[PDB]
């Protein structure tokens, strides 16, 4: 439920905004679960989405 | 004898420490080449006279002629390792992130077992050689008496349960003094070893706005002087063009920041820029911005509180990953070196 536009939107702000050369994956998922929070808002599908994304490899 | 400059003009060494007697204008010549990829993320000056330890990689190096001659000690378990000094030739070294925590006593490495999987902070008591502390990604502290060789956790999360803490700055002159960073969480202070923690402010230009604190630096020439690098995330709300990106700096111990420097073309910063306090100025903190891209090389930024200017120096490499000061000519500062170039 996320289309390119909105992905490069949401992976581009995590990495400009939130990451470090040493982030690892649980805090690159906290990095864009805030992003996709941050443009869409909480309770947005794209936040949904992402948080399942994650949520499917269990971080 | 004590501590002195180096006897040297040119270093004998792989080419991963360097120093500069003039903010950087100009790095001594090493006998060996640095190679791709290299990065030197620990470096320390030692309170044994004319001792350093750096880290190459995976490669645990030490001088004992204040930098002239840099050689091989031990190969270390993580390739990405920070160095933290202890009191009697002692040093700590961690990978930023990650698990490994190993001890060096003179030339011996010890390998510990960390408390924490994530390590973002360490700090040694300069009055009890024995008393090391040891921050988690969580904002948990966790204490050692025995030289790190076993740990209990100390005091309350600096944020709270659920959080991202991306650093804790320990005070050299009082483990008890800490500044933690978080994502969103903005940044944190205590004063008494992780008991209370008292959430800060100004790291957004608007009031309760939210903030990420990447790195603090608690001034070793005064425990009031706190530099930090951040982002106000308010000034960066989507779709507004700012990044939000600032150096910062506090003189309540990490109470209260002020903005002091502002990313920009002139002043390049990123989420990770190097931080490096002047040891003996409380008003002076040295940074840094270097890529591989283009061939632009690395800046050393100056900064001096005294007037809130910011002056640099130039130079090829790819950057400067590390740095330390000699304790006996200030003026002097080791650079550990990156070669990233593909």
């Amino acid at each position: 439920g996320i289309g390119r536009d909105k992905l490069g939107k949401i992976f581009y702000r995590a990495l400009t905004q939130y990451l470090t050369p040493t982030s690892n994956f649980s805090q690159l998922r906290a990095a864009a679960v805030q992003s996709a929070t941050d443009l869409y808002g909480s309770t947005s599908q794209e936040v949904a989405s992402v948080k399942q994304a994650f949520d499917a490899v269990g971080v | 004898s004590g501590w002195r400059a180096p006897s040297c003009t040119k270093v004998t060494g792989d080419g991963a420490v360097t120093f500069t007697t003039d903010d950087g204008a100009t790095l001594a010549p090493t006998t060996g080449t640095l190679q791709s990829v290299s990065y030197t993320h620990g470096l320390v000056a030692l309170d044994t006279p004319n001792t350093l330890l750096a880290t190459h990689n995976d490669e645990l190096q030490r001088s004992t002629d204040a930098g002239c001659t840099w050689t091989k000690v031990a190969t270390l378990g993580s390739g990405s390792t920070w160095l933290t000094a202890a009191t009697g030739g002692r040093a700590f070294a961690w990978e930023k992130n990650g698990g490994y925590l190993a001890r060096v006593d003179g030339r011996t490495v010890t390998k510990l077992s960390s408390p924490s999987a994530d390590i973002v902070g360490v700090g040694t008591d300069k009055a009890r050689r024995d008393h090391v502390r040891l921050a988690g990604s969580d904002g948990q502290l966790y204490d050692s008496t025995d030289a790190g060789a076993t740990w209990k956790p100390l005091g309350k999360l600096a944020f709270g349960p659920g959080a991202s803490v991306y650093t804790v700055s320990f005070d050299p002159a009082d483990l008890d003094h800490a500044v933690a960073g978080g994502m969103t969480t903005g940044g944190a202070v205590t004063t008494d070893g992780g008991a209370t923690w008292t959430a800060a402010t100004g790291l957004s230009a608007t009031a309760g706005g939210k903030s990420n604190l990447f790195a603090a630096s608690v001034s070793p020439a005064d425990r009031n002087v706190v530099y930090a690098l951040g982002i106000d995330l308010v000034e960066a709300a989507p779709n507004s063009g700012a990044e939000g990106r600032h150096l910062y700096r506090s003189t309540d111990g990490g109470r209260t920041y002020t903005r002091i420097v502002d990313d920009t073309p002139d002043t390049e910063l990123t989420n990770s820029t190097l931080l490096a306090p002047s040891p003996v100025d409380p008003n002076v903190l040295y940074f840094e911005y270097g890529t591989y891209f283009q061939a632009y090389g690395t800046d050393l930024y100056r900064y001096d509180a005294r007037t809130g200017k910011v002056g640099k120096t130039h130079n090829a490499h790819d950057g400067i990953s590390a740095i330390a000061f000699n304790p006996a000519r200030p003026s002097v500062m080791y650079l550990g070196l990156e070669e990233v170039q593909i």
